[PDB]
Formats: C-alpha cells, sequence, structure tokens
RNA sequence: CUAGUAACGGCGAGUGAAGCGGCAACAGCUCAAAUUUGAAAGCUGGCUUCGGCCCGCGUUGUAAUUUGGAGAGGAUGCUUU
RNA sequence: AAGCUCCUUCGACGAGUCGAGUAGUUUGGGAAUGCUGCUCAAAAUGGGAGGUAAAUUUCUUCUAAAGCUAAAUACCGGCCA
C-alpha cells in the first residue's frame, strides 16, 4: 500500500530460542547413553537392525501421535545405531 | 554444573535408570505416611528451577494422591488437591509450588515446595519476603499457584477471553446494566 | 611525485605524514589520480609494491567526502584472499582513518560469527573481507550494504585459485552496480581473472601494468634445507637455534601476527633477544627495526611470511620458515633464492612435522636439491615447564598463547596445500603443548537420497 | 462506542464476544539453567561489659554478577557515588 | 562500587510439560473456546499462534510449562462525615 523506506533491523537475540550451542548437544548424548533406552525405543531400535522401517515408522507414529515426531524419533535412533556399530 | 545433566536426565523418565529408580522409590514412598516431610528434594533441578533454596525456612512435603475421576471429572486438579492437603497439615507454612515425582497405578505422588514466613531468614531476604505479606495467605485455595494459574485459563489470547482476567468477574462485567445520569 | 600533490583531505594528509611515507611507488602514483575520479581500474601490480595504500586512499577519500555514519552500512568493501593479508589490510586501514570518523573493520572465515554479526550490524563503513565469510554475512546476516560505493577485489589470482570462483560470482551478483567503483588487481592474468573483469568491472576499464618481467624461477639453482621436528617440541628446537646460533644473522618467518606477537612477548620473558614485525605496530616503528635489523652485524627478526612477501629481505645466514608457508611455490622458489644471498651462501631451513613429509615428494617433483638437518636430543634447552608456569600464571601471555594458537589453527586450516597440510592430521595436545599449554584450547577445525515425490521449485520467494 | 455485530443454536425461544478507535491510570522487575574457586565471600540462633565471641545451617550450593528486544569476559577512555 | 563504547572471545532460556487418542464439563467459539480425568508420550537453526488459491506450506509475529508488582476498578460490611 503507502510506501515507506524499510530499516534493517538489529538481530534479535530471542531467534532460536532451541539450542545451537555445542555443549546442550553434548549433555543430550552423553545423558543418552548413560540413561539407557525406553521400551518403546528399545522397540524401533530392534524393527530398525533388522531392517523393518517401515514397521519401525509406523510403531513410532502410534506411540508418539505425530509423523513428524516419529520420523525424527527414527533418525535420532538410526543414528545410534550408527554410532553404535562404528564402535563396535 | 549437575543440574543441566539432571533436567535432561528428567526428560527421559521411561529410560532403564530413571525408571528403575522411579519404581524403587515409589515402593518406599507408598509404605511411608500420606504427607511426610522430606528431608531434601529427590528433584533438586526442578525444586531449584520452582524457587527451593537449601535454606533455613524451607520445607518439602511428599504427598500421594488417589488418581481418577471423581461420569463427572473433577474439574480441580490432583496437584491442586496435593498442596491443598499440605498447606493444611503445615498451617503455619505458605505454598510456594509443587512438582510431579512420581506416579503409581493408583496414586500419583507429588513434592510441594513451603516457605516459613515467620522465620527471620526469609523475611530478611528481599527475594522471598513477598510472601510474608498477608495477601499470600494459603495461596493453594485461591488458585493462586502454578496449577491454579492454568486451571483459571489465567493466559493471554483470543483464545482465553472470557477467563484471562477472572470469569466470574468477566461475567459481573458483562451481565452489568450500566445507567448513566444524561440517558 | 609526493603525496602532497594530490588535494588530499587533511586527515589523510596526517595519517600518511605519520606513517613516514612521502615518496610513492609506480602503482600508487598511476592508480590514486585515475581512482580519485570515479574511473574503475585494472592492475597488474604484485604483492609488496604498495598497492595497499594505493586502493585505500581513495576509499577513505570516498567515505570522508561523503561524510559516512555508522548507521550507513558499509561503503566500501575489500575482497582478500586469506585472513592474514585481510589482517594486514586491516591495520593499514586502522592507520589510515587515525583521523576519520568512520568505521573499519574485518570479517573473516575463522572468527566468531555472531560477534562478527552484531559488528556488522552496529555498522562498518570500510569491510575487508573473505569471500566465503562475506557471502555468508551478505546471505544470512542482516546489516545495511546498500550505499556501496567501493569493490576492491585484491590479489583476485590467488582468490580464482583457491576456489572461491562460485563464491565472487554470487558476491558481484548480490551487492549493488549503480554508481559502484571497482578496482581489481592480480599478478598474473589468466581467464578466470579476465571473467571477473568482466562481470565485476564497467565496459570500460584502465590497465595499469607494475610487473618485474625478469623472473628467476630457475629450478635447478637451489638448495632447500628441512628438519623434521615433532609439534610438541617444534618451539623448544627454534628457541635452541635461535640461542645456539646467536652472532648470526636469521629471518624466521611465521604463518600469523597473533603468533608473532606472542613470541615477541615470549622471547622477552625467556630473555632471548630478538626483533619484532607485526601488523599491529605503527608503519613507522616497523621501517626503523627493519633498518635497524638491515644495519647489523647480528640479531634475529621474526615476521610473517606474508608481511615480507614484499621487503628487501638483506643479506643473512639463516632463513627460518616454521610454520606452514602460505605460497609453497613462492616459499621456495623466490625465498630460496633471496637466503642464497649475493654473496657466500646462507641457508633456507624449513620445519616439518611428521605428518607433513608429502612436501618432500612435491620437491621431488620439482627437482629441487634438499638437505636433511638433524638435531641431538639432549642440545635441545629444556625450558617447557618455566613456559607452562608463565603461561598459567602471566594472564596477558595466556592470552596472547590463546590468541596464536587460534591463529595457527585457523592459517594451517585455510592453506592452499591441503593434501600436504591438513589440520585434520594434526595433534592439536601436542600443538597446544608446543604453545605452552597443558590442555588444548578449544577450537573450530572446520570453521544419499533426495525427498521423495519432491520436483524442483518453480516459484514462491524465500529471505 | 465496537454491538445486539461476528459466531453458535428444537436456526424457535434465543444465546452472544473480541481486535481496532476515544479516554482514565500508567512502572517495571526477581529467579533457574555459569566455577567465587586466588580463598562460603552468605545466613538463623545463644552469650554478652554491646565491641565481638561461640554453636549451628549450608558445597546434594548460602552471597556477588546475569535474565534473550538481553548478557558475560577482556581492552579502553570518559562519566557517576 | 557503577554506566557507556569496542571486539581475531563466549552467550547456558523452565518435561509426565507440549502433543496424539478418548470421557466429561464449559463457552458465541470443534484450528476441540477453555479446563480436568484416563492411555500413550515429544523437540532443538527448536517450539507456539496466525496470514496466504497463488505453486508450496515460501511469509508474519511471539517464546509456554518458575515468580513479584502500585494506579485507574468493585463495595448492602468497619471508623466517621
Amino acid at each position: 500500500g503507502h510506501k515507506t523506506t524499510r530499516r534493517v533491523l538489529k538481530e534479535r537475540p530471542s531467534r532460536r530460542k532451541g539450542a545451537q550451542s555445542k555443549r546442550t548437544q553434548f549433555v543430550r548424548s552423553l545423558i543418552r547413553e548413560v540413561a539407557g533406552l525406553a521400551p518403546y525405543e528399545r522397540r524401533v531400535i530392534e524393527l530398525l537392525r533388522n531392517g523393518k522401517d517401515k514397521r519401525a515408522r509406523k510403531f513410532s507414529k502410534k506411540k508418539l501421535g505425530t509423523f513428524g515426531r516419529a520420523k525424527r524419533k527414527c533418525e535420532e535412533l538410526q543414528r545410534i545405531i550408527a554410532e553404535s556399530r562404528r564402535a563396535h | 554444573g549437575a543440574l543441566k545433566y539432571l533436567e535432561e536426565l528428567s526428560k527421559k523418565k521411561q529410560s532403564d535408570v530413571v525408571r528403575f529408580l522411579l519404581r524403587v522409590r515409589c515402593w518406599e514412598y507408598r509404605q511411608l505416611n500420606v504427607i511426610h516431610r522430606a528431608s531434601r528434594p529427590s528433584r533438586p533441578d526442578k525444586a531449584r528451577r520452582l524457587g527451593y533454596k537449601a535454606k533455613q525456612g524451607y520445607v518439602i512435603y511428599r504427598v500421594r494422591v488417589r488418581r481418577g475421576g471423581r461420569q463427572l471429572k473433577y474439574q480441580r486438579s490432583l496437584r491442586a488437591t496435593a498442596e491443598e492437603r499440605v498447606g493444611r497439615r503445615c498451617s503455619n507454612l505458605r505454598v510456594l509450588n509443587s512438582y510431579w515425582v512420581n506416579q503409581d497405578s493408583t496414586y500419583k505422588y507429588y513434592e510441594v515446595i513451603l516457605v516459613d514466613p515467620n522465620h527471620k531468614a526469609i523475611r530478611r531476604d528481599p527475594r522471598i519476603n513477598w510472601i510474608c505479606n498477608p495477601v499470600h495467605k494459603h495461596r493453594e485455595c485461591r488458585g493462586l499457584t502454578s496449577t491454579g494459574k492454568k486451571s483459571r485459563g489465567l493466559n493471554k489470547g483470543h483464545r482465553f477471553n472470557k477467563t484471562r482476567a477472572g470469569r466470574r468477574k468477566t461475567w459481573k462485567r458483562h451481565n452489568t446494566l450500566s445507567l448513566w445520569r444524561y440517558r | 611525485q609526493e603525496f602532497s600533490e594530490l588535494n588530499l583531505s587533511e586527515k589523510t594528509t596526517k595519517a600518511i605524514a605519520e606513517m613516514g611515507f612521502t615518496k610513492m611507488t609506480e602503482i600508487q602514483r598511476r592508480a590514486i589520480p585515475p581512482a580519485l575520479a570515479g574511473k574503475d581500474v585494472l592492475g597488474a601490480a604484485k604483492t609488496g609494491s604498495g598497492k595497499t595504500l594505493a586502493f585505500l586512499i581513495p576509499a577513505v577519500e570516498m567515505l570522508s567526502s561523503l561524510r559516512f555514519k555508522p548507521r550507513n552500512g558499509t561503503g566500501a568493501i575489500v575482497v582478500t584472499p586469506t585472513r592474514e593479508l585481510a589482517l594486514q589490510i586491516f591495520g593499514v586501514a586502522r592507520e589510515l582513518m587515525k583521523y576519520h570518523s568512520q568505521t573499519y573493520g574485518v570479517v573473516i572465515g575463522g572468527a566468531n560469527r555472531r560477534a562478527e554479526a552484531e559488528k556488522l550490524g552496529k555498522g562498518v563503513n570500510l569491510l575487508i573481507a573473505t569471500p566465503g565469510r562475506l557471502l555468508d554475512h551478505l546471505q544470512n546476516t542482516p546489516f545495511v550494504f546498500k550505499n556501496l560505493k567501493s569493490l576492491i577485489i585484491d590479489e583476485a589470482d590467488r582468490i580464482l585459485e583457491i576456489g572461491f570462483e562460485d563464491e565472487m560470482r554470487q558476491i558481484v551478483k548480490i551487492l549493488p552496480k549503480e554508481d559502484r567503483q571497482t578496482m581489481l588487481f592480480s599478478a598474473t592474468q589468466t581467464t578466470k581473472v579476465e571473467d571477473l573483469a568482466r562481470i565485476s568491472l564497467r565496459p570500460g576499464p584502465l590497465y595499469i601494468n607494475v610487473d618485474e618481467e625478469k623472473k628467476y624461477s630457475t629450478v635447478e639453482g637451489l638448495e632447500q634445507g628441512y628438519v623434521v621436528v615433532e609439534a610438541d617440541k617444534r618451539f623448544l628446537l627454534l628457541f635452541s637455534f635461535l640461542k645456539k646460533m646467536a652472532k648470526k644473522k636469521i629471518i624466521v618467518f611465521f604463518s600469523s601476527c597473533n603468533s608473532v606477537k606472542y613470541y615477541s612477548e615470549l622471547l622477552q620473558y625467556i630473555d632471548l633477544p630478538v626483533l619484532d614485525l607485526h601488523g599491529k605496530q605503527k608503519q613507522q616503528k616497523r621501517t626503523n627495526t627493519f633498518f635497524e635489523f638491515c644495519n647489523a652485524k647480528s640479531g634475529t627478526l621474526i615476521c610473517t611470511d606474508v608481511a615480507a612477501r614484499g621487503l628487501d629481505i638483506p643479506q643473512v645466514d639463516w632463513i627460518v620458515q616454521f610454520d606452514p608457508p602460505d605460497d609453497p611455490r613462492d616459499y621456495i622458489h623466490r625465498v630460496g633464492r633471496t637466503a642464497r644471498g649475493n654473496n657466500g651462501k646462507g641457508r633456507s631451513l624449513l620445519f616439518l612435522q611428521p605428518c607433513e613429509l608429502g612436501f618432500l615428494a612435491h620437491l621431488k617433483a620439482a627437482k629441487v636439491p634438499v638437505v636433511e638437518y638433524d638435531f641431538p636430543k639432549n642440545k635441545i634447552l629444556n625450558v617447557q615447564s618455566q613456559l607452562e608456569k608463565l603461561i598459567s600464571t602471566n594472564y596477558y601471555l595466556n592470552q596472547s598463547a590463546k590468541e596464536g594458537y587460534r591463529s595457527y589453527i585457523h592459517a594451517y586450516a585455510s592453506h592452499s596445500l591441503r593434501s600436504v597440510f591438513d589440520v585434520h592430521k594434526l595433534d592439536l595436545v601436542k600443538v597446544a603443548k608446543s604453545f605452552g599449554f597443558s590442555t588444548p584450547p578449544r577450537v573450530d577445525i572446520t570453521l544419499g537420497r533426495r525427498a521423495y515425490g519432491s520436483q524442483p521449485r518453480q516459484g514462491g520467494r524465500y529471505k
């Protein structure tokens, strides 16, 4: 509508209120190994180690409630499988 | 330091370590009294982020609450029932906050951080002595804790139109016929 | 022609007078008057002629004449290949704007991204940048670059050699073009340099040639000595060398200015007298120090290899390359020729770790005779415990050690010969022990299938 | 004032807001997630000749610093009690 | 002790909580309007809520699950006038 000269704004410190911090990633990874897995996470990991990815995604979706949360959990457990094989 | 790790651990409550520890504690709490004094918080990260300080005048009290419906559902939260029962046992203390610590098949266990308003260590501290004022007498009975703030719908937005300033005050404001002098 | 002849501002004349420069080279005298007239400049000068002032005088004059303020963002952008060249140009620009209210700043790959983002958001009038980080800040950070009037591209042959071709293509595409004066410099003239001059500069350039035609890059009359030393003992060996080759002339080359400053303070405390040439001092101090070293019977001068690239190297007994060379071809040929000398032959020693030995294979391919220098283990003066106590107790030396360690790691990471010099093969604990640390300080070494049913995007706006 | 509007309803009885706009009044802050680590620097009590002495709480964290349209650390030079 | 400036250094933000399914209750309000009980149970360039047929969810705007705070407002009661 009306013409005004747009400004470039100062970078918001509230932007990315999640974590790009390496220390929180370190703490999250260490706790995962120390604590272990949930029973449903162990079932998903035993399906993923057998190559049954479709069943794993359906089980995760059923027990989490969203396809995005299921995808994120399946990627996390696949990453855990990858580092476990690398350590093996 | 360690509280960051404990926060991340508390975020995995079905993992082996946390599940094992929750079951052993639930067994012990089940065989204790319904409302019993806890020497220290079982979840120090959670108590610390809710305002608990290792200072004379701060008290933890664990309480078990029978879970389930009252098909009439109790519009009161189980966490609110816990704070009210503890607030009557410790009628000389002010309920600061409370948090979930455990759950069983028939009970849900909560820990309530209380504050003594007559201790000199609390009355001299400008960060907590607001609770020494008599307007904070029995905050759990008037919906003034965290559960009370959630159950009364005290949030900003179009979704909370009828409850953000009090439901009954809003209803009285909308049902009042205003007649001015010059009509 | 002298610097007082042109009608510069009185602030710029005073700053050049403090530097001590009263006479120009050919490239300054032939580039500054046309560039002050607003004409784009194509150059053929090499490193060390004095091209830095040749592109910094018109930028400073433009920034002062248009009365730029920190709320106006970038007015002039100087793109450099490496971070140490950018820091040298930043030191020169800091000396040039001593009386100018305009701001100046450096943006280099390997530094804090968030601190650089805040620096760019507050407003940097003259921006000396590295292409990858400049493109990253131009694309993902909010800062004002709409008032750009000068784009200087410096040493374009090296930037096209490293592989920043597509980065500069996107940089020229992003940057505003209307009323922008472009000045591009390169010591050679390739097809990629011609392509860059075609996309960047306007249809009418001005082509200026200041270059020696008698380059003596013969591959037979040379002899390069090397010493194989592990990382954690490297400095110790140098210290022993610099205490055993006393009463002699030694030039030592380091990769960064920060490590030169750290080792200068370190050798001041560890009672070994040296002379320092780093880009954090006054130009007058540096010229007087180099003049004093050039007219001395003995002594050792420590400096950066890129800082002494444009320096008349005198007759010295030893030329030591302590850090990896930035330009290995230039190092071998030209620095070996200046090490051999006009009279009785000096020697050019190179410090090699036992993970960069493939350089020797390169010396096998270029047919350059090599000489291996070994050292006894018992003749190394062990001052490691004193060094660690000094680093642990002195806060200024701890800061300097951390800065030198970070600068060494980042300069090693941004290396042209990544096969010979790879940061991933470096043991950080040992090199930090060489810098004087019990534990290595934290640094960033780095700094399938397509989707099912996904067809390429054909519309929409993404910011 | 919006406005008996939107919305919902044996779409009947009816029920029934909110943003903007004008005004009254206006005021902003405290923590948790940091190692004081070259020094628990913090606090409740008791004894007092009232000036400073003891026991205890507390390191599973009491002071200071910081609270994300922020902040810290160094450097820097002015300005404040 | 404090404010500001600068930057080749850093920048931790609340979980049986969001959310999914389901039963009540409530609202003008099935993006369930909000709340509660049961079952399952998250994330980290994350999360929430909106805008948009516009070519793919482009864009916009805020940070929940910790806390304090006067004034304008109400008033069949209290001390009076």
